[PDB]
């Protein structure tokens, strides 16, 4: 509650859908990817390309060069970026962003881009903190107005119950905390860390002996340090009309102390990863900011993604591949994703059903794959959630084809919804056939 | 600042949906062809049910609802049914995309105000108050008509006190002299009895609390767009409401209940609006965002002529759960017309209902439903108690529909 | 304010031009087909020589340079060669037109900052300093490790002094008591020896002086876009730099040396930018403006759809000396690839150089040059010390070029 | 502001009265010729007893005490005995009339300060404190060395708390991060144990509370007349002491105990001083004013040469209860000398006591008592442990008395 470490904030608005990805799924010596490993499935060339890119950064063969992931919608662009992010470490900052989010009436584009980059540059300090280690006995979740829960954690000598806030419950669910797990909670940061499990489950550390003070490494982004030393953003801040902008005087104060600690040796700067979805949405001014920022030594890995082949360079009257400034295209490393084969699609949806704890009948997944083929992975992944509740209403043991048929009939994908609205207002072809 | 808060609602918006009591579904989540005010639109009503179930199951993490259909396909009605199925006295805020275009108010500032109209407070209270002008002499206070075993505060005997059984709280007019002028801290003796029991029940939205505290008597200010500036509700005021609302929840007195923000003409919203809504959907406290579009393909406002589905950007469309709303059959229209007639008090012949249906077929439901009120006047003026086919035929000629109105004005060979 | 100034350069920009040592011309101004890192582009290299000669002869009164060619035709390289041929450690500032589009910084304010990066100071000094804590008793001062015939200033014996042989300049810690608190004007005794000889040699640009004096320890500020405002370098600060720089020149200590401002994507600049550059070319102190365009016909930014040569307005084009840069032959490309390989440390088979050349033929030099680094990783990971044709074939599939990348995304009958 | 207050006393004043333990009276209020340090002065000691009885009976409504006698007749001693007979640790403030004549401080402002030195606080406390960093989980707090069924305030679990059993009161260093800088509200973990029992006993005067709160470490300020201004104790500060003292009494924690203000050289006080004392005697809270005069007839200071009794104005004399103090017999003096010797540690021969008595006969007791200390030095320097008649004879010649000192200086036929 005093601070919030980089680990628990990793890809905040995009983690849930990409929860299964534990890494890039590649071998360390030969960079050859395994067909299906570390969550990722069948995007071999892109996964190998990403692996070669990550090594180039480590080796220092590229500098001030951004990563571009071009491919059709729902082809693992956001997934491979998360896979790259995971392979750098859990204590490496990872910021996700839709290029549209820069254009808001609340804050300036410069502020939005500043916060984005500040969130992806971590500050590492070794400091004393009270660490609560133990065995999970019972986790309770009951969702002021929002989630409120209880964690019953034990050591061989102590038995205690702790009330949890919305932020903690989220971090616990992010780390998938189960009754029986051996976890350590940083009391200053709120950092949940899976160490082991006291008793095996679904095919190995013993319950701790003895809350203890330890010299621990704390990685906290520049944006969080800004937030901590700024006025506390109160309850209902989103609907209060208060802009999330950070006062320059506070930023100056933090930048000087961070520069002091780096020089003194009290701190080391940990550049992470900044992911920008919908890059075709950024303007000429935005890309210039990215240029200036990429020239810095503390610059994070700027990974960005586009679904559009050719787009207009926003702010100019010129067009280009993915709508990137022609000077910017030269520096960037382009990685391409392609559509999945029906067999490649079924594995992905089956993994997402497991991450959602939904049991599909062999035939329900088959239709969920036919749906994924035509209307993409995104819409299909949303259908699992709806099918779960349509089956629950009729009290079913598993989600059947009847339920997947219902979700698809009740809820439309964009291609059918446009086709609906259009044909309902105007008839293109008359009863005789004439247009 | 205030506990006794008066709630305000824009009733003109929910006027045509006086009959919609709910979705009209069964136990297994299947819509009955004619139930709770609804006639047809079964699949869309069922899909709205799956939605109210997902909200109750807490699976609408950062998801929205998109009602895609033509004009008068019961979109605003389904949106209202969602708030009704969600529970009792749940906030429902229906707004259009064109409303956001304000000359003095910022696009997102109006969006923020309607979000506050869609977040409420359920205050269930039974205040066991003991008030009046005051271990020996344990209890003893007097009211204007009464006097009545048993924390210790900076107050002496002979002062007006107010203490509740559940929560403890804190000089009288009786001892005030005319020689003491304005140094005064004197309060009058409380009216009624010492022991008071009040059944306090309030269903007010954040906006109702803001508008009440903006007032330093207010009905005229409600019935007015008094000043061009409208600088009454401020950031500091909103924060003060939020802090005192949080205190009420922490005491377990009030329930923060998120409602339904319904945005019709969703294509009118720009990128800046959609990014405000993206940030909103992220919040757990946030209400459900239900969008509506009668547009198949529309340009993205704030984008370089990028035409997309329903004029909703890809990033925001992803989050939305698209529900299609179908047009009605002449028989289906007749039922709706009849339901509207009985709610409005008017009554017409089966033949007059038939002609109203004929207008609901060519032009939407919305236009033909407007034909009841003038025909009621036309029948009553003649000396009738029931509206006939002649009065519907007169009203259709007296009051024209937007499309028919424009075509004759152009005509003084029309195509496309 | 400061004499010991640390110079800063954006090395990422001059990274691909580590091999260009100069233009590679002879005594009579004719380019040798392969010299000083260059391969071919003889006529353009010769034309760049005529330019560096005109600057040295002082005939470039208010004239510029326009490098017209396609992508990867050695424009940025020729621009760098111009600074190298002009003399030793001459400022070279390569920027693109798109860089000028800053959200917080005014279009001409960024242009002004890069002009300061292209105007330098050559400080050749041999400071014969005699410092330490002090016609009878002519000379006598002491240092932290030493003590050592021979204007008269407001300083007494027992004070720390600093006087240079070429220019005369102006209480010690030894006599400071703890009873005297903060009324203090006490300085410590200088470390080392009394007689000091320093070989002071500085090649810093106006921008290096501004950034140093903006700092009231700074490496992090250099490795950061710390604040969104960036209000450190101000008009008053710039003026103060200019006044103290003018003093250094008037003393014959420093040389104000104008460098090369290279602006790639010249068509991106507007009328307001071009009028800033017109005013710049007028100044004698101003550096050489070298523009670059890969556009034949482009619209004048800030003009009503007036399409002109290279997107440069007529008034500014007049001033420019247009030099055309030609594409390369597959043999010419192979040489460049080989030179780049040896500079980068990588080494590949003649067959792998052949495939890289094949990509440099269809797509530009810039793309195929990017194919070396991943193939080096691909070969080393396998267990190779030399890159083969198989690794170039793998790298071309792993890392795509902008045109090829877009075409497959559109394909999910492409023409024009 | 502070509970733990350190008391300060001007001990040099009460130095010669180390032997006076009380008045030395019996049960029926009759003075024993030799008791509680006293020798003779029976009637005056008895009269002082009647006075301490009247104060205890509350009959000294607005009355004072006037001790009329010659120099060294035990006036200051009787004044001290009054405070001792009044009770345990009762404030006693002995001052002279000449003290009031301050250059920077107003005549009544010094009188006001000595009144505060004569009004105290008896704080009898047994604090049952439970402190440390924090119906389920009823009690649980930890100290630096310990941890330990069972109002509800704005404090969460993990914060440092302090709550006493008799009166309820209100973030820890353990969760404080280095990333959070100066936004800090973090307190360290309390040392010792959770359950603490303290025997709090304080006997401090209003002045001790003022001087402690004037300090924002202070012993030097006590051992100094640091600044000529001395603007530390202010009206606002005094009021703040009075308000917090009143709170301590209203809680029944402390007892406001009025002491004894002894004013020697009473004739030195003017009309303005006497009117300040008239207003003081009126107060019930006020201490007993005990005045002393060695003057028979003296002019009223602040009056037109109006000579009155003891230099006290008629209006103020009325209020006073005049007690006469008689001179002593050579035998009576010898006893006092012996008592003083045994308290001071010194010891002398009966013959040396006889000579000291001879000086106490002609000159006062005060002078001859001063003859012990130098004679002790004179005997010890010789090599004696006991003082002889020769050392008293030497000390009388070495150290002269005011009258004898002046007479020889005039002589270089003296009368009247
Ligand atoms: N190769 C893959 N392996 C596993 N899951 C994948 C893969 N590609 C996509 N997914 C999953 O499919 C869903 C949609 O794909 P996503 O990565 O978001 O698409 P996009 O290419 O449009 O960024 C997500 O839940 C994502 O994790
Ligand atoms: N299925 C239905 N059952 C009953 N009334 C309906 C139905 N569909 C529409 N209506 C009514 O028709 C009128 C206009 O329809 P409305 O809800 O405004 O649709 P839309 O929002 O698509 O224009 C309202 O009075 C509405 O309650
Ligand atoms: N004639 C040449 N000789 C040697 N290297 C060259 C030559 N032409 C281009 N290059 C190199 O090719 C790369 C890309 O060319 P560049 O100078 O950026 O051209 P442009 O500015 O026209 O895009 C650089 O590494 C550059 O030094
Ligand atoms: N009756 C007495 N018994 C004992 N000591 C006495 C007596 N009278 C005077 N003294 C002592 O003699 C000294 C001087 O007398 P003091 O009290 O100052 O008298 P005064 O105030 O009249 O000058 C003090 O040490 C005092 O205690």
């Amino acid at each position: 509650t005093s601070v919030t470490e980089t680990k628990e904030l990793r890809g905040l608005n995009l983690i849930a859908a990409h929860s299964h990805i534990r890494g890039l799924g590649v071998d360390a010596d030969t960079l050859e990817p395994r067909p299906s490993s570390q969550g990722l499935v069948g995007q071999e060339k892109a996964r190998k390309a990403a692996a070669v890119v990550l090594e180039m950064i480590k080796q220092g063969k590229i500098a001030g060069r951004a990563v571009l992931i071009a491919g059709p919608p729902s082809t693992g662009k956001t997934a491979i970026a998360m896979g790259m992010a995971q392979s750098l470490g859990q204590d490496v900052p990872f910021t996700t962003l839709a290029a549209s989010e820069i254009f808001s009436l609340e804050m300036s584009k410069t502020e939005a881009l500043t916060q984005a980059f500040r969130k992806s540059i971590g500050v590492r300090i070794k400091e004393e903190s009270e660490i609560m280690e133990g065995e999970v006995v019972e986790i309770q979740i009951d969702r002021g107005g929002a989630k409120q829960g209880k964690l019953t954690i034990k050591t061989t000598d102590m038995e205690a119950i702790y009330d949890m806030g919305s932020k903690m419950i989220d971090a616990m669910t992010k780390e998938r905390v189960m009754a029986g797990d051996i976890i350590s909670i940083d009391k200053s940061s709120g950092k949940i860390t899976k160490l082991g499990r006291s008793y095996a489950r679904s095919r190995f550390l013993q319950c701790p002996e003895g809350q203890k003070r330890k010299e621990v490494v704390h990685t906290v982004s520049l944006h969080e340090i800004d937030v901590i030393n700024s006025r506390t953003q109160g309850f209902l801040a989103l609907f209060s009309g208060d802009t999330g902008e950070i006062r320059s005087e506070i930023r100056d104060q933090i930048n000087t102390k961070v520069a002091e600690w780096k020089e003194e040796g009290k701190a080391e700067i940990v550049p992470g990863v900044l992911f920008i979805d919908e890059v075709h949405m950024l303007d000429i001014e935005c890309f210039s900011y990215i240029n200036r920022a990429l020239e810095s030594d503390l610059a994070p890995i700027v990974i960005m993604a586009s679904n559009r082949g050719v787009s207009r360079i926003r702010g100019t009257d010129y067009k280009s591949p993915h709508g990137l400034p022609l000077d910017f295209l030269d520096r960037v490393v382009i990685i391409n994703t392609h559509p999945y084969t029906p067999d490649e699609l079924r594995q992905i949806l089956s993994i997402r059903a497991q991450e959602e704890e939904v049991d599909l009948t062999p035939d329900a997944l088959a239709l969920l794959t036919k749906i994924g083929q035509e209307a993409g992975l995104r819409y299909a992944s949303n259908l699992i959630t709806t099918s779960q509740l349509i089956a629950a209403k009729r009290r079913a043991k598993q989600v059947g084809v009847e339920d997947v048929q219902r979700s698809f009939k009740l809820f439309y994908d964009p291609a059918r919804s446009v086709r609906f609205v259009q044909e309902s207002e105007k008839r293109l072809i008359g009863n005789d056939g004439v247009v | 600042q205030i506990s006794e808060v008066r709630g305000n609602t824009r009733d003109h918006r929910t006027a045509a949906h006086t009959h919609i009591k709910g979705l009209g579904l069964n136990s297994s989540g299947i819509a009955e062809k004619q139930a709770a005010g609804f006639v047809g639109q079964c699949a869309a009503r069922e899909a709205c049910g799956v939605v109210v179930d997902l909200i109750k199951a807490h699976k609408m993490a950062g998801r929205g609802v998109l009602l895609a259909g033509g004009p008068g396909t019961g979109k605003t009605a389904l949106a209202l049914a969602i708030s009704q199925e969600l529970g009792t006295k749940i906030p429902f805020c229906p707004i259009t995309g064109s409303e956001i275009y304000s000359t003095e108010v910022k696009k997102t500032e109006v969006l923020m105000e309607n979000f506050r109209r869609a977040i409420g407070l359920r205050v269930r209270e039974t205040k066991d108050v003991y008030e009046g002008e005051v271990s020996t002499l344990l209890i003893g206070l007097k009211s204007a008509r009464g006097q009545k075993l048993d924390q210790k505060e900076r107050v002496q005997v002979g002062d007006v006190i107010y203490i509740e059984t559940n929560t403890g709280a804190c000089r009288s007019d009786a001892y005030a002299t005319e020689f003491d002028l304005e140094a005064e801290e004197y309060v009058p003796i409380p009216k009624g009895e010492v022991h008071k029991k009040k059944e306090i029940v309030q269903d007010v939205t954040l906006h109702d609390l803001d508008v009440a505290n903006a007032r330093p008597d207010i009905i005229s200010m409600m019935g007015q767009l008094m000043k061009p500036k409208m600088t009454e509700i401020t950031d500091k005021l909103r924060m003060e409401i939020n802090k005192v609302v949080q205190k009420y929840i922490n005491q377990g007195v009030a329930e923060l209940i998120p409602g339904v923000l319904f945005i019709d003409e969703a294509h009118m919203l720009d990128i800046e609006c959609f990014t405000y809504l993206n940030k909103a959907l992220e919040s757990p406290i946030a209400p459900i965002v239900v969008l509506a579009s009668n547009r198949g393909i529309a340009t993205i406002r704030g984008a370089d002529d990028l035409k997309a589905a329903h004029g909703i950007p890809p990033d925001f469309l992803q989050r939305l759960l698209i529900i299609p709303t179908h047009p009605y059959e002449p028989d289906e229209i007749r039922r709706i017309v009849r339901i509207r007639a009985q709610t409005e008090g008017v009554q017409l012949t089966d033949a007059a209902v038939d002609r109203v249906a004929e207008h609901g077929v060519r032009i939407s439901l919305r236009y033909c439903l407007q034909l009841l009120a003038p025909a009621s006047i036309l029948a009553r003026v003649n000396g009738r108690t029931q509206v006939d086919v002649q009065d519907i035929a007169e009203a259709e000629e007296l009051f024209l529909d937007a499309r028919r109105s424009a075509n004759i004005l152009t005509s003084t060979g029309g195509l496309h």
